[PDB]
RNA sequence: GGCAGGCGCCGAGGGUAGGGCCCGUGACUGGGGCGAAGUCGUAACAAGGUAGCUGUACCGGAAGGUGCGGCUGGAUCACUUUCU
RNA sequence: UGUGGACCCGCCCCUUGGGGUGUGUCCAAAGGGCUUUGCCCGCUUCCGGAUGGGCCCGCGUCCCAUCAGCUAGUUGGUGGGGUAAUGGCCCACCAAGGCGACGACGGGUAGCCGGUCUGAGAGGAUGGCCGGCCACAGGGGCACUGAGACACGGGCCCCACUCCUACGGGAGGCAGCAGUUAGGAAUCUUCCGCAAUGGGCGCAAGCCUGACGGAGCGACGCCGCUUGGAGGAAGAAGCCCUUCGGGGUGUAAACUCCUGAACCCGGGACGAAACCCCCGACGAGGGGACUGACGGUACCGGGGUAAUAGCGCCGGCCAACUCCGUGCCAGCAGCCGCGGUAAUACGGAGGGCGCGAGCGUUACCCGGAUUCACUGGGCGUAAAGGGCGUGUAGGCGGCCUGGGGCGUCCCAUGUGAAAGACCACGGCUCAACCGUGGGGGAGCGUGGGAUACGCUCAGGCUAGACGGUGGGAGAGGGUGGUGGAAUUCCCGGAGUAGCGGUGAAAUGCGCAGAUACCGGGAGGAACGCCGAUGGCGAAGGCAGCCACCUGGUCCACCCGUGACGCUGAGGCGCGAAAGCGUGGGGAGCAAACCGGAUUAGAUACCCGGGUAGUCCACGCCCUAAACGAUGCGCGCUAGGUCUCUGGGUCUCCUGGGGGCCGAAGCUAACGC
C-alpha cells in the first residue's frame, strides 16, 4: 500500500523524465487525473490518458523535454526541471488565498487544492481562494 | 527525525556555561591575595609568570594572574579581578586588574597605559 | 430582648515519637585533569617483530598476558634484535 | 405616611435566580444656610445610566521523568451554613469517586503583560524606564469598621529584632520623599514650589498633597556644540629614518589677516485663566480682579578673548612599518600564535591607522551558528540504527459513490486601550525630545458561504493484506534413538631403549618394560569426505544418520474474504562467549596455577603438566566488532553475468533467493 499517492505520481513521474522516457504509467484516480490535466494547460506534460495495464485503470502520462544540445552530453533540457510535495500526509500545509507562494518569481506554479477544486497559484489567486499546497512545480 | 517525532520530544534549546564564574554575573569581584606565586607556561612556552591565589567576596578562591611588566602583591594584598584567559597557564581565568586597591599601575609606562592603569605622565 | 461573662469548635504557633528531602563541615580514603627536558619498561602504529580490536574471566610493577567466543577496522608464496 | 421595595405561597409570560401579577406580612427620611414663602446645600425610597469591581469558563504561559504514580473534602449527591453572588467555600449524612504518559504528583526557577534587544525571516533572549493587571508592607494568623480592606503611614494575637522601664509594664516597623548605615564592581539632594496638572474635604473663601511641577548631583545614555577660519617654504628648529645623496613629521608650526566659545553689559519671556467677583437668572453669554517654584533662567540686543584632546590600535583575521632595547628572559596574546641575538607580535621611540569628550576593558543577550535544522542538518567508514522479534497506545493509510462540514478555505463583523514600532505634516534655531494625523497588525468571538484535500458516517470495489487447492528446497527449532573415525584410559599379545618435545633444549614419560605394532574393552566429546563459490533462520545462530513432534518460506491456479493495512513509545519474549546456582559428567583441551626454557629482566610469547571451565539437565545472567558497523514497510528508476530454488510453450520466457560488473543518479571521498 502506497503511503502517498501523489506523491508516487509527482516522483514516477520525475524517475522517468530523468532518464527520458516516453511516457509512463501511474495508477488512476481522479485527483491524480485532476492534477495532470494542469501539468498539460501549464505545458509540463504533452498529455495523460487513460490506459488500462492488465485489467486495473491507469493514467499513461507523456512527457515532453526540450531539444537535443550540442557539447559532451546531448540530453535535452527537462520541461519539468523539479516537482516535488509540499504538503504529506502526517504534514499537511494550507495556505490562505494572501499567503500562496510566488515560484520562481512565476517561471513556475504551484498546484493547490481548494474548495472550488484543484487549480495553480494564478487560478486560486483570480478566484480568491487558499486550499492545501500539494506541490509546486518549476 | 519525523515531525510526528519533532512532535513527541521536541529540539532542544542549548545552555552556556560561563568561562568565568566571577558570580552575580558582576563585571568584577573583589578579593584577598593569598599566594603571590609564580609559574611556568606550557607546550611551547617557557617563562615565569605570575599569578595570585585571590580569595573573593564570592566566597571563591581563584587563581588570578598579574599582568604587566612586575608588579607589588603580597599575601594580604586587596585586589580587583576581572576574566580573561591566560592561554599559556591553563586553569588561569581571570585577570588583575591593575590600577586597582593594593596593585599599583604599571611604572613608567607611555603605550598602552588604560590596561595596566598608570596616569599620564606630565609635561610642561 | 440586648450587653458583660461562660463553655465549645475551628485555629497561628509550640511540644513529643517516627519518617523523607536540601545545604554547610568533616578525620580518613577513591580515582580524575593539567603542568619543555625525573623513573621503569616498550603495549599500539609497518606482518610494531606473539596480526589487532573486542565481550567476558582469571592473573601481573607497569603498559599488559592468557583462556573462550566474536569481528576485519589483518600483512604476505616462508621467523624471534630494547631505546633515541 | 407606602410613590415604591423586600419575603412566603399561587397564577402568567420568560427560561436556571429574567419580567409581570394577587392576597398576607415587612421596610422610609435630617437637618443646615441664606441678598428668607424661595431658593441654595443636604436627607429618604425606587427605576434607569455612567464608572469601578466579584465570580465562572475556552485557549495560551519555563526547566527536571535521575519526580510515575497521585488524591480522602478527596470526587460527586441531598440537606444546611456562608456570601453581594456561584461553588466541597464550610458543615452533617450518603455514594465510591476524581486526576495521570496529551506528564498527574513532586522538585527547581520565576511576578505576567503591552513591550525591549537581536534576527532576512521563522526564531532566540528579555520583562529594566513608561502603561495595564497581580501580589506584598518586619515574619505568621485574624477579624472589625465600611460602597469598598482583611486595610503600608487602622485594630487584635503569636514570633524575631531594636528602644524606654520605677520589674509590673510599655513603644517601633521608610518596599512613601530626602537621608544614614551595611553589603557590593556599582547606583543621586536630608533641594525649591504648590505657579501649573491631578487628588481629598469644603456652599465658597480655602486647607491638605515628598502625587506632582522643577532644580541638584553622576560623560550613565542619546542628540546638539567648541578647542578656530583663510593665507603661509622647495619646506624653520627639535625629534626620527638613511644607501650620507637624502627622506619624514609638514601647511603642521611660526607669522599675516579675519571671525569671536568663554566672559561683561542692558531688555527679558511662554507655561495663566479659570475658581472668585459684577451684569444677565446662581443657566448661555459678556465684563473685571488675583496668582510663576522654575528664574533675571530660556530667547533678544550691545560689548568681546584664538580660546580643553584624549584613548585604542599597527604579524594574520583587521584599516596602519621603521629604528633602538631585551635574548624561551622580561613580557604579549580574542583565536591562530610571538620571544632561543639581525623581533613590523615583547618595552620605548619616530611614523601610521581608527574613533574622538571620549576611547578602551570586563560582564551579559541575540547575531554570524542551516552549530537543536518548522523555515533549515544528520546516522555504511566523520557523533549517531535499538542485539533480534512479537506486539499495546499512538502516528500514518488503495480505488468509486453519497451524507455531514470537524480540519481547511472565503466574505462580513466585533475585539486587538495608551505608549512604543511604521509614514506624513508640525513645536523647540536643528536634532535628541515632543504634538497632531494616517497606516498596518498575529490571535480569538459572532453571522453567512465553499467542499478539492484531510476527518466522519453510510454503501460499493479488488490492484494492498489474509485465506483455499496443488506442488517444492532447506545445517530453521525440540525429543528420542543410533553409526563410524580419532584421542585418552584399562586388559591381553608380541617387542627393547628410548619416546617425547624445540630454533636449540630442558622439565616430562620409559627396565614397575614406555614409544612403535596387533587383538579386546570403557568412556567423554566432536561430526572427515559430500562442503561452498551453497542452503536455513527475525537476530543470536544452525552441519554424522533415523524417526517423531513443530516454525518460517517459495511457486502454480486466479477459488474464498473485502483495506482486514504499515510502523510501533512502553510491555512481553528470544538472545555467541564468558560468567553464576543445584545436580551430574569429565576423553581431548585448557584462564588461574606448577614446572622447563628464552631473555638484560620474562609475572610473556616456546615446552611439559594442570584446576575452574569447555559437556548434559534445570534455573540465572542480557553482553559483544550482537557488523552489511547500513531500522522496518511500499512504490519508482538501463543492462550484463554467475549461482541456489520453483513454474510454463523449456534454443528461451516467468517467479523467489544469493554474488559480481555496471545506466542514470547519489557520495567528502571510498564507494553505493
Ligand atoms: N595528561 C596526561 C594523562 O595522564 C597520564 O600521563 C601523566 C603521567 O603519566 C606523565 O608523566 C610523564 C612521563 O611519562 C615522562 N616519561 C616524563 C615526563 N617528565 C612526565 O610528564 C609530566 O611531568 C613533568 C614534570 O615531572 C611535567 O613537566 C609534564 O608537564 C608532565 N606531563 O605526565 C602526565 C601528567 O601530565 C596518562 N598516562 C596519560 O594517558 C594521559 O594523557
Ligand atoms: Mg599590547
Ligand atoms: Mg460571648
Ligand atoms: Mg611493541
Ligand atoms: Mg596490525
Ligand atoms: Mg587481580
Ligand atoms: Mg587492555
Ligand atoms: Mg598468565
Ligand atoms: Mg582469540
Ligand atoms: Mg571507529
Ligand atoms: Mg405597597
Ligand atoms: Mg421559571
Ligand atoms: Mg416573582
Ligand atoms: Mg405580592
Ligand atoms: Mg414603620
Ligand atoms: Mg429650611
Ligand atoms: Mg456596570
Ligand atoms: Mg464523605
Ligand atoms: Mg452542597
Ligand atoms: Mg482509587
Ligand atoms: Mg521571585
Ligand atoms: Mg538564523
Ligand atoms: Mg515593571
Ligand atoms: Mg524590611
Ligand atoms: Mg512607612
Ligand atoms: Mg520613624
Ligand atoms: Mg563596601
Ligand atoms: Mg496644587
Ligand atoms: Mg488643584
Ligand atoms: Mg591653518
Ligand atoms: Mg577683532
Ligand atoms: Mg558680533
Ligand atoms: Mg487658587
Ligand atoms: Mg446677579
Ligand atoms: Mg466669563
Ligand atoms: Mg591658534
Ligand atoms: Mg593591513
Ligand atoms: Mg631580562
Ligand atoms: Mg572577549
Ligand atoms: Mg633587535
Ligand atoms: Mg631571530
Ligand atoms: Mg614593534
Ligand atoms: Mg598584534
Ligand atoms: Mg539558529
Ligand atoms: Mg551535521
Ligand atoms: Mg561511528
Ligand atoms: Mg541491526
Ligand atoms: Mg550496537
Ligand atoms: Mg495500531
Ligand atoms: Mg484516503
Ligand atoms: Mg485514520
Ligand atoms: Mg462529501
Ligand atoms: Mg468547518
Ligand atoms: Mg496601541
Ligand atoms: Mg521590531
Ligand atoms: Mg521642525
Ligand atoms: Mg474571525
Ligand atoms: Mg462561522
Ligand atoms: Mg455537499
Ligand atoms: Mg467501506
Ligand atoms: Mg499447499
Ligand atoms: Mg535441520
Ligand atoms: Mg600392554
Ligand atoms: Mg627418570
Ligand atoms: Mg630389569
Ligand atoms: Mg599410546
Ligand atoms: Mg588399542
Ligand atoms: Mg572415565
Ligand atoms: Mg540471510
Ligand atoms: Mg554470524
Ligand atoms: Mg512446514
Ligand atoms: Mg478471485
Ligand atoms: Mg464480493
Ligand atoms: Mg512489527
Ligand atoms: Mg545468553
Ligand atoms: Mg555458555
Ligand atoms: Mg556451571
Ligand atoms: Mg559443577
Ligand atoms: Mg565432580
Ligand atoms: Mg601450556
Ligand atoms: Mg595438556
Ligand atoms: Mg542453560
Ligand atoms: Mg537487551
Ligand atoms: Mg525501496
Ligand atoms: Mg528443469
Ligand atoms: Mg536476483
Ligand atoms: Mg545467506
Ligand atoms: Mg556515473
Ligand atoms: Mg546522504
Ligand atoms: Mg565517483
Amino acid at each position: 500500500m502506497l503511503t502517498d499517492p501523489i506523491a508516487d505520481m509527482l516522483t514516477r513521474i520525475r524517475n522517468a523524465t530523468r532518464v527520458y522516457k516516453e511516457s509512463t504509467d501511474v495508477p488512476a484516480s481522479r485527483f491524480k487525473e485532476e492534477i495532470l490535466r494542469i501539468l498539460a494547460r501549464e505545458g509540463f506534460i504533452k498529455g495523460y490518458e487513460r490506459v488500462d495495464v492488465d485489467g486495473k485503470p491507469y493514467l499513461r502520462v507523456y512527457l515532453k523535454y526540450g531539444p537535443r544540445r550540442q557539447g559532451p552530453d546531448p540530453r535535452p533540457e527537462q520541461v519539468i526541471h523539479h516537482i516535488r510535495r509540499i504538503s504529506k500526509p502526517g504534514r499537511r500545509v494550507y495556505v490562505g488565498v494572501k499567503e500562496i507562494p510566488r515560484v520562481r518569481r512565476g517561471l513556475g506554479i504551484a498546484i493547490l487544492s481548494t474548495s472550488k477544486g484543484v487549480l495553480t497559484d494564478r487560478e486560486a489567486r483570480k478566484l480568491g481562494v487558499g486550499g492545501e499546497l500539494i506541490c509546486e512545480v518549476w | 527525525p519525523t515531525i510526528n517525532q519533532l512532535v513527541r520530544k521536541g529540539r532542544e534549546k542549548v545552555r552556556k556555561k560561563s568561562k568565568v564564574p566571577a558570580l552575580k554575573g558582576a563585571p568584577f569581584r573583589r578579593g584577598v591575595c593569598t599566594v603571590v606565586r609564580t609559574v611556568t607556561p606550557k607546550k611551547p612556552n617557557s617563562a615565569l609568570r605570575k599569578v595570585a591565589k585571590v580569595r573573593l567576596t564570592s566566597g571563591y578562591e581563584v587563581t588570578a594572574y598579574i599582568p604587566g611588566e612586575g608588579h607589588n602583591l603580597q599575601e594580604h594584598s586587596v585586589v580587583l579581578i576581572r576574566g580573561g584567559r591566560v592561554k599559556d597557564l591553563p586553569g588561569v581565568r581571570y585577570h588583575i586588574v591593575r590600577g586597582v586597591y593594593d596593585a599599583a599601575g604599571v611604572k613608567d609606562r607611555k603605550k598602552s597605559r588604560s590596561k595596566y592603569g598608570t596616569k599620564k605622565p606630565k609635561e610642561a
